[PDB]
């Protein structure tokens, strides 16, 4: 998962 | 009128905001203001800069001033219409847009702002004309002919679509990129525009035509078996749906439609060839046994022996691969009750196999072969059908079997929480839930579990404490401030009901109004789109955006705080001290009014200086909030002290009207509003409404108008 | 259970599946800017009352590493009850195919936490990922995340  | 120096400082004000830190901007007017005050668009520029890094009334002021003098001035609108958009008043900023626009023909940017505020209030008529302005002056660019299409499909005018995007492709002989995707998604939506105008018959010719322009093989196949199974052109479909099957064969509808174009099925019940049905999902175990699929639907089916054989088979299979979702995948049979007592005594004769030997029932000793750990799975089974079927006692001694096997299993000890929880007794179904998180604590899942329970309890801080250990902590209130911003519902809702039934109602007012919040937001993030969507051409998704948006309110969760805050409104209404959230003892004394005069007294003076506390602990958290711009001004309390609640709880119930005949608890909480408004006409007509659906021996029903009866013979006397 | 596109009206239960399995979140315009953008690579994996359960929310890289177009999965769960069925592997092959065929894709990435165990056996073993390399402090929390790459040859 991204992260923003 | 008409100066020379200011002209450029004029401009330089405007450019300011153009550039944002509106703070040199206003160093540029000023001087020119208060020496000239009566020039409409000097006000105007200065109340956005005062509007823009706030705030917002000193704003409004100058803004309104400048307006009221320039009649008149395409500046002052506009400049409204900024910040009345800002504010989210899009009503007001379309109005103020079109005045701008009557005003100022020529300027197109103007329309194309007008054309997102009218998309956002579902003028779809007004809409159209804007879309039909803005392709006029502009139709090189592709997006506006899409827009001007999708406009007047919105307004069901199928055939003024039909003839603008045909218009269009029309315009692009030799291409053939274009986008491609553009392309793809404009056939699909033009696919749309034809099933809609000329029906099935020709949507599918024109489906076929645009196969080679179509991107999205899924959309293409899809939209083609329906189709195809609509026509009855049941062979055809047979291929087509084996086509999406090869691609994804778990889509539970493939299957449906695979057998209805059999005709093995109708398109409601499965009817008949109920020898062929079966023998199909057999031929459909060919469809690489990667699939689950071919086994597990006909079960939904299936009954009496040929259910028995093949629950069994099914069972077994999950059993020795030690799934832990096996329940959860069997559970939808139990909707008939039958199949239920079925797979309890199969499942119960499981564990006594497994008893002396490690073999199913007992025929299964003369195929040999046996199985380790299976019992684990079988009680963890048990544990969770009799929990769901409500004995509790059995289910207590099946997970503890499945945790003397083996205490590391963290679904074990959920279970067990879940059960406790069942029994009524909260604080160790708290407790057996922190020591399921505790057996894995790099899982956020389990770990929000806990909280929950732990909110159950009505432990809020310890709940904050624990989700604290994944959230991102830097602002605003910690945990839980951040889990507002993540727009989570379901921990927002579960400690609003917390807090209301501790009757501490600022802080179950507070969660509640985070769903507002939440919702508020989600209705406001489709306004890019009615512009982003159109430059991407995402035609079919923007619709199914414009429509989701369209009942986006009606909701579990938004109802859940709706009425919740509903109900805290009433209670500020009827009781005088219920705005200080008494604590729950102090609450009771002062409910139940059987205390003198001098308890009484006391009592107040008491949650008074607490409020005085709360209300200055509130003070420390905003200057916190403001030194780290947009603030926070109730932390807490600000909802809870409102001087009228009856308002409040008609703001709550707006939303919750629409969406009554499904959910008539809206007409009862609407009725128990108007009758503590004294307005019993509409009152009755809500409670009739009420008692149409649902009710006449209705609980909810009779309690409201035994309170009706109460309330309306009371104006009166006797 | 049944695996098929995301539509718009399931988003807020992806958003919700993401909070419940994930410490990495984003509000719901972000939902939909994937949907608007790229309305076909999202999948989604529900119950039997139809909510989301698992979910795949993938997107094309906007600005292109090197002017070749390429996958990225921006986010990827499963409520704990539904995990080791199969549901991610499935959802991750619906979505691969769509960036291949709608996009030309030549490859895809994503970003897994260094501890992630479980994602890790994943994408390495299960989906045959490569380790591209490490990025240091990737997660708010400091944790470095692996950068998964897959070629599509
Ligand atoms: C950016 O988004 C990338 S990193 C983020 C991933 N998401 C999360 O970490 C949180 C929540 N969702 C999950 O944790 C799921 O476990 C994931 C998404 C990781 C996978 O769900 P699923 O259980 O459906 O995985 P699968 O479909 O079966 O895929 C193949 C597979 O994986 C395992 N497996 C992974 N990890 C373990 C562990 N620790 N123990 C046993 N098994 C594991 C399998 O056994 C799989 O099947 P296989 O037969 O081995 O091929
Ligand atoms: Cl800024
Ligand atoms: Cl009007
Ligand atoms: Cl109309
Ligand atoms: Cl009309
Ligand atoms: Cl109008
Ligand atoms: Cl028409
Ligand atoms: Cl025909
Ligand atoms: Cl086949
Ligand atoms: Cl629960
Ligand atoms: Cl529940
Ligand atoms: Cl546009
Ligand atoms: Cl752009
Ligand atoms: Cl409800
Ligand atoms: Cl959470
Ligand atoms: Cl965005
Ligand atoms: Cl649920
Ligand atoms: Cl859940």
């Amino acid at each position: 998962s991204a992260s923003e | 009128q008409l100066s020379p120096k200011e002209i450029t400082l004029f401009r330089t004000a405007l450019k300011c905001y153009e550039t944002k830190q509106y703070k040199k901007g206003l160093k540029a007017i000023e001087p020119l203001l208060e020496r000239h005050p009566e020039h409409g668009e000097s006000l105007a520029i200065k109340g956005i800069l005062l509007h823009s890094l706030g705030n917002t009334k000193e704003g409004y002021d100058n803004v309104r001033l400048g307006l009221r003098n320039d009649v008149g001035s395409g500046v002052c609108w506009h400049i409204f219409g900024l910040i009345s958009r800002a504010d989210k008043d899009y009503v007001q900023a379309a109005k103020c847009y079109i005045n701008a626009h009557k005003l100022e023909k020529n300027n197109s940017s103007l329309l194309r702002d007008l054309a997102l505020l009218q998309s956002q209030l579902r003028q779809y008529k007004a809409l159209a004309d804007t879309r039909n302005a803005l392709l006029q002056d502009n139709p090189g660019v592709r997006a506006n002919w899409s827009a001007l299409a999708v406009a007047q499909f919105l307004r069901g005018e199928y055939a003024s679509a039909y003839k603008i995007v045909d218009a269009f492709e029309s315009t692009i002989n030799q291409g053939v990129p274009v986008d491609t995707q553009e392309e793809s998604e404009a056939m699909l939506f033009m696919n749309l525009v034809i099933l809609k105008k000329d029906g099935v018959e020709d949507a599918y010719k024109h489906l076929l035509s645009i196969e080679k322009k179509v991107l999205d093989r899924v959309a293409f196949l899809e939209t083609r078996a329906e189709y195809e199974l609509y026509l009855s052109k049941m062979e055809e479909a047979k291929s087509t749906i084996y086509l999406l099957l090869d691609r994804n064969p778990d889509n539970h509808q493939y299957y449906y439609n695979l057998q209805r174009a059999y005709g093995y099925e109708d398109a409601s019940g499965k009817v008949l060839d109920s020898a062929e049905w079966l023998n199909l999902y057999s031929q459909l175990a060919k469809r690489y046994p990667k699939s689950e699929c071919p086994t597990r639907l006909p079960l939904e089916k299936l009954e009496g022996d040929e259910f028995l054989t093949h629950v069994d088979l099914y069972l077994r299979k999950k059993l020795k691969r030690g799934i832990p979702s096996v329940f959860v995948d069997v559970k939808s049979l139990y909707k008939d009750t039958k199949k239920c007592k079925v797979v309890e005594d199969l499942v119960s004769k499981y564990a006594s196999s497994l008893s002396t030997t490690n073999k199913f029932s007992e025929d299964d000793d003369n195929s040999q072969i046996e199985i380790p750990t299976t019992l684990l799975w079988t009680y963890y089974f048990l544990a969770q059908h009799f929990d769901h079927v409500g004995e509790l006692e059995k289910a207590e001694k099946y997970v503890d079997l499945a945790i003397d096997h083996t205490p590391t299993l963290v679904e074990l000890f959920m279970t067990k929480a879940r059960i406790s929880k069942h029994k009524g007794e909260l604080q160790t179904a708290m407790e057996i839930m922190d020591h399921a998180r505790k057996l894995d604590l790099q899982d956020r899942f389990i770990n929000g579990k806990c909280a929950k329970y732990m909110l159950r309890n009505d432990e809020n801080e310890l709940a904050a404490k624990t989700v604290s250990l994944f959230t991102r902590n830097e602002a605003v209130g910690g945990a839980v401030g951040d889990l507002a911003d993540m727009q989570c519902l379901w921990y927002m809702l579960e400690d609003g009901k917390s807090f209301a039934r501790q009757k501490k109602f600022a802080l179950a007012l507070k969660r509640f109004s985070t769903v507002f919040k939440i919702f508020d937001t989600w209705a406001d993030d489709q306004f890019d789109f009615h512009f982003f969507a159109f430059r991407k051409g995402s035609l079919r998704t923007y619709l199914d955006l414009m429509s989701w948006e369209d009942s986006v309110y009606d909701d579990p969760s938004f109802r859940e705080a709706a009425q919740g805050s509903i109900e805290i409104y009433f209670a500020l209404f009827d009781l005088p001290f219920a705005k200080y959230s008494p604590k729950l003892p102090d609450f009771e004394k002062l409910s139940s009014g059987e205390i003198n005069e001098e308890e009484e007294k006391k009592i107040y003076k008491k949650l008074k200086k607490d409020l005085s506390k709360r209300l200055e602990r509130a003070e420390k958290l905003k200057e916190a909030d403001k030194s780290r711009k947009y603030d926070e001004d109730p932390l807490g309390e600000n909802l809870v002290a409102t001087s009228e609640p009856l308002k409040e709880a008609q703001k709550c119930l707006e939303k919750l009207l629409p969406y009554g005949d499904k959910n008539p608890s809206a007409y009862i909480l609407a009725a128990q509003l108007y009758t503590r408004l004294k307005n019993f006409d509409t009152a009755s007509k809500y409670l009739e409404q009420a008692k149409v659906i649902l009710g006449q021996n209705d609980p909810t029903v009779i309690s409201t108008e035994k309170f009706y009866n109460s309330i309306k013979t009371q104006s009166n006397a006797a | 259970m049944d695996i098929r596109p995301a539509r718009i009206s399931d988003l807020t239960g992806m958003q919700n599946c993401n909070l419940h399995n994930l410490p990495e979140n984003y509000q719901l315009k972000y939902y939909l800017y994937h949907a608007i953008s790229w309305p076909m690579l999202s999948y989604v994996a529900t119950d039997p009352k139809g909510r989301v359960v698992g979910y795949v929310l993938a997107k094309m890289e906007e600005e292109p590493k090197d002017g070749i177009p390429h996958g990225h999965i921006t986010s990827v769960s499963v409520m704990r009850s539904y995990r080791h069925l199969g549901l991610a592997k499935r959802l991750m092959v619906q979505s691969q195919r769509a960036m291949v065929e709608v996009y030309g894709a030549k490859y895809m990435s994503l970003h897994v936490r260094k501890s992630n165990r479980a994602a890790i056996h994943l994408y390495r073993d299960t989906l045959q990922f490569d380790v591209q390399g490490i990025e240091s402090k990737y997660y708010a929390d400091g944790e470095d995340a692996y950068a998964m790459h897959k070629d599509f040859s």
